[PDB]
């Protein structure tokens, strides 16, 4: 229960500045750049803190498991229920990856070191460059 | 099409008559000679 | 009138990403105030708290799934694709960008 | 409400749907 | 209104009820002291009797019970035409109310104009 | 036997007053962006009209299909409303079919 | 699935199909001077009706002013009669000998069928159009009698008022 | 439709009204016209008003300077 | 080939409900023919067992309020493995079972009964059945994450930069 | 204390995507 009340913490302050940024833009005038700099920049810092703290505490979402309440009634809140219950997503994003896919289109193993070792070659050649010259 | 138009009170016709005629305009800068005026275009 | 459709766009863009945000503060809110009644009162909306005494969520226990080869390795390659995906939209945002 | 009674709905039954031959001439569509 | 068709159903629906109650009792209560379920038979056979004569009196009550279809379609015909002439006469009288309600207008009109030009006259 | 088409295009007009079906039809992005469905429902058009009329079932979709009519102006965008929006006018809608045909 | 296909002709009909309609028409009228489908475009031709003037569905068959029936009450006051008569000879046989009980009951049931049919042939639309014509045949009499009762008392208090003026003068 | 003799009824209820309140002389000079009076004050200004229920007072509906 | 997951998995069965109707007593009965119900459970061999014998908090409620259910452990008790049980009921329309393996460990040492672990979540609404909250919420964020960068992408084309004045829009 | 409860952001007017196939028997 606690990983799940530091989720519902930290999604709830996330939730707080998403309002937040959302009852900045709805006004009429587009207030001043750096502001909307600002605000996108914690917002979205705090969208990767989200993520993380998500990351971390896998196990105990995974371990719980959702059951009704005996005194919540279903026949009058089926409607509500059901809403909360469906987690299908959105059909534009389903058909994005779709088409990223169709894009993207042992060989593919080798491929992927050959991957490996192009990523850890361009890691040295740039240690190596920065390394050449003075930056302090 | 007319039988709404006939049987609105004047109390609604005016809201009526001001979003017809679009803001600023009120409701009583109408001329009768301008009114027969639309009514000979609007008849043709 | 484009900056004015690409405004009101953007706005709709935003309310649709923040409704689906909603529902799971919506469902995460019920542990605490099963647990704690007090603090967990605030949390909720006030038409779900009209709709029933919070209680909602209990925690429970559920097992691993055993693993194997079948699906991390699937996982973790087409995880490579999607940020492949990632590096290609970054390269492009940033030649458009340049 | 509990029964249900055939034939005397408000709206279409999608039972009626599933038993009527349209069903199965779509199924058959190829023989069309 | 209730058309009596309806209450016709009601009726005989009441009375399909009644007997199954009446026989529902008499098979529950057969073997109660005699004299109490003498009585309250006597109320349920009064109840039949009363159903009865509502069936009676509603099934012989229903315009059209023993008039032939074909003199109501003529009847109905000549409604629509005499409806016809109807809503003819009142268009006359409503344009000749409008005229006389313009008439009526166009003397206030004389009448207002007169007061004003009379009384800036000095 | 096999139906004639008499038989499936009445099934399809009389199934179309379903919600559920429009907004199953409506979810598929081919449905509508096919111009081949619209030009069948304006096609459709022409059973508002006696001796057609007299052998529809529900209806109802008279006017859905009016309705989806509209919607080829209207836009997709308005299918999560189409519920809410039908539910909400049912009364007014059913007043006008039965001014349309009671009266 | 839960939702059948859509028809197969619907795919077959473009635009292009909708603005060759005329000329196709045409032409299939001069060639003509179960409909084969020899072309794609043949299913707009509006269809022919049946001969026989009528449609199965499920089952079941489908296909001028107002655009003795004593004998029936009495039939029908007879057998409601016979049928208290065949209830209280039931009930008596139950109270008796009720082992056979059953014998009699779907037997007064048929009479009770009976009914049903009797009222079959007095099957009731017409009654139903009589009695709205006359509710609003009566509210547009009620309408109409205002109206000249109003416009009445406002012309005679009209002829009160110029008769006042004129003492008045 | 309508519009024709809801003015004509606006001029005829501004004129009334106008007869029971006691213009002043200098302000003789009025005019009606389009369910609206005119009260033209040479080089002062030119004054347009109407009303709309009898009970109810005139109000302010336009104004030109001279 | 593509598979929809058993999570989102909703079968309907018009015609069970309409020939028997919705009910605890038969809700197994209504489980049964669904793709959810494993035929390598061992609820079908007491099925087979008792059609060849034939031819030949809530937890304690329901518990307490049924026999076919104390027959369903007396049945089940010797039968361990992958079982389906009823979780709780509240009438006239909500259902759920419990979704649990057994393994009888009767080794020496442990004093415990036979373990009860669970497999799966099931709810019958209705008569509809629904079957991880992770994946709810990481997919309402990304795609959250992905109107958001529409948003920002679009903004930041609306963008416009002087050098004497800094950004303007 | 609570600077500021979350203001109600149901979105009931939401379609929901849950594909619906195995109804046929």
């Amino acid at each position: 229960g606690q990983a799940l009340d530091a989720v519902r913490m930290r999604l709830a302050q996330l939730t707080h500045s998403l309002r937040r940024i959302r009852d900045e833009m709805s006004k009429a005038e587009l207030p001043q750049w750096y502001t909307l700099q600002s605000q996108l920049n914690v917002t979205l810092s705090q969208l990767v803190s989200v993520t993380s703290t998500l990351q971390h505490f896998q196990e105990t979402l995974d371990s719980t498991v959702v059951y009704p309440l005996p005194k919540f009634p279903t026949t009058s809140h089926e409607s509500l229920v059901t809403t909360l219950l469906r987690k299908k997503n959105i059909p534009e994003v389903d058909e994005w990856m779709k088409y990223v896919r169709e894009t993207s289109g042992e060989e593919i193993e080798k491929l992927l070191q050959q991957d490996r070792e192009i990523t850890n070659w361009a890691r040295t050649t740039f240690r190596n460059e920065y390394g050449k010259h003075d930056f302090k | 099409p007319h039988e709404i138009y006939g049987s609105m009170p004047l109390e609604q016709l005016i809201p009526i008559i001001l979003r017809q005629r679009g803001p600023g305009f009120k409701f009583v800068d109408l001329n009768e000679k301008e009114l027969q005026n639309e009514i000979k275009q609007l008849g043709s | 009138e484009q900056f004015v459709k690409r405004r009101r766009d953007m706005l709709e863009h935003i309310n649709l990403a923040m409704n689906e945000s909603s529902l799971a503060l919506e469902f995460v809110s019920l542990l605490l105030s099963s647990v704690k009644e007090s603090t967990g009162m605030s949390s909720m909306s006030p038409f779900l708290r009209k709709v029933v005494k919070p209680s909602s969520l209990n925690s429970d226990k559920i097992p691993y799934v055993a693993p194997t080869k079948k699906e991390y390795i699937e996982l973790d390659i087409l995880n490579k694709g999607w940020k492949l995906q990632s590096l290609n939209e970054s390269k492009d945002l940033l030649r458009a960008s340049f | 409400k509990g029964a249900v009674g055939p034939n005397n709905f408000i709206w279409p039954a999608e039972d009626a749907l599933r038993r009527g031959m349209l069903a199965m001439a779509s199924l058959h569509s190829k023989e069309l | 209104m209730t058309d009596r068709l309806t209450q016709l159903q009601i009726c005989l629906d009441q009375m399909t009820e009644q007997f199954c109650a009446t026989l529902n009792y008499i098979d529950k209560n057969h073997g109660v002291p005699p004299e109490e379920f003498s009585n309250t038979i006597d109320e349920l056979s009064t109840d039949i009797i009363l159903k009865t004569r509502q069936i009676n009196k509603l099934i012989d009550s229903l315009p059209g019970v023993d008039v032939s279809a074909e003199e109501q379609l003529r009847k109905i015909d000549m409604l629509q035409k005499k409806l016809v002439e109807v809503e003819d006469e009142k268009i006359e009288a409503i344009k000749k109310k409008e005229k006389l309600l313009r008439h009526v207008d166009s003397l206030i009109e004389d009448f207002v104009d007169g007061i004003a030009n009379s009384k800036k006259s000095t | 036997p096999l139906p004639t088409r008499f038989e499936v295009e009445l099934e399809f007009i009389q199934s179309l007053a379903n919600i559920q079906y429009v907004t199953y039809l409506l979810t598929q992005q081919q449905i509508w962006k096919s111009p081949n469905f619209k030009n069948y429902l304006k096609y459709l058009e022409y059973w508002c009209n006696p001796p057609y009329s007299q052998c529809i079932v529900y209806p109802n979709c008279l006017f859905i299909l009016k309705l989806l009519n509209g919607f080829m102006e209207s836009a997709l965008e308005g299918l999560d409303e189409l519920p809410k929006i039908i539910q909400l006018q049912g009364p007014q809608w059913m007043n006008e079919m039965v001014e349309r045909w009671a009266n | 699935s839960l939702y059948p296909p859509p028809p197969p002709y619907v795919k077959f009909f473009t635009q292009s199909n909708l603005e060759k309609l005329p000329k196709y028409k045409e032409k299939k009228a001069a060639s003509a001077k179960e409909e084969e489908i020899t072309c794609a475009l043949d299913y707009l031709i509006p269809p022919p009706m049946p001969k026989n003037q009528q449609y199965r569905a499920f089952g079941s068959i489908w296909q001028e002013n107002e655009s003795n029936y004593q004998y029936k009450i009495q039939e029908l006051r007879k057998l409601l009669k016979s049928l208290l008569l065949n209830y209280l000879e039931l009930i008596g046989v139950l109270s008796i000998n009720p082992d056979m009980y059953e014998r009699k009951v779907e037997n007064i049931r048929t009479i009770l069928v009976n009914i049903h049919h009797l009222l079959n042939e007095y099957r009731q639309s017409r009654e139903s159009l009589i009695m709205l014509l006359e509710e609003q045949l009566e509210y547009k009499r009620g309408e109409i009698r205002e109206i000249e009762q109003v416009c009445k008392q406002v012309h005679d208090k009209l002829t009160s008022i110029q008769d006042t003026l004129r003492t008045g003068s | 439709g309508l519009i024709l003799q809801r003015l004509k009824d606006l001029n005829l209820t501004v004129s009334i009204k106008i007869a029971l309140m006691n213009i002043p002389k200098p302000l003789n000079s009025y005019h009606i016209k389009n369910g609206r009076i005119y009260f033209t004050v040479p080089n002062e200004f030119e004054i347009q008003l109407s009303t709309v229920n009898r009970q109810s007072p005139l109000f302010f509906v336009d104004l030109k300077l001279l | 080939m593509n598979v929809t997951p058993l999570d989102e998995l909703q079968w309907k069965s018009p015609e069970w409900i309409q020939v028997f109707g919705l009910r605890t007593e038969n809700v197994l009965d209504y489980f049964a023919e669904s793709p959810f119900f494993d035929k390598t459970s061992n609820n079908q061999v007491i099925k087979m067992q008792r059609q060849f014998s034939q031819l030949n908090p809530a937890r304690r409620q329901i518990l307490f309020k049924y026999p076919m259910y104390m027959q369903l452990e007396e049945e089940l008790m010797k039968l361990d493995g992958t079982e389906y049980v009823l979780s709780s009921v509240r009438e006239p329309d909500f259902w759920v079972i419990r979704k649990q393996r057994r393994t009888n460990n009767s080794g020496v040492g442990s004093a415990k009964g036979p373990e009860i672990i669970p497999l799966q979540d099931y709810y019958i609404i209705g008569a509809n059945i629904y079957q991880t909250i992770f994946k709810i919420v990481q997919s309402r964020l990304m795609s959250t994450s992905y109107h958001l960068n529409s948003t920002l992408e679009s903004l930041y084309d609306l963008i416009e930069f002087q050098p004497s004045q800094g950004v303007h829009y | 204390p609570s600077y500021s409860p979350t203001s109600p952001s149901y979105s009931p007017t939401s379609p929901s995507y849950s594909p619906t196939s195995p109804s046929y028997s």
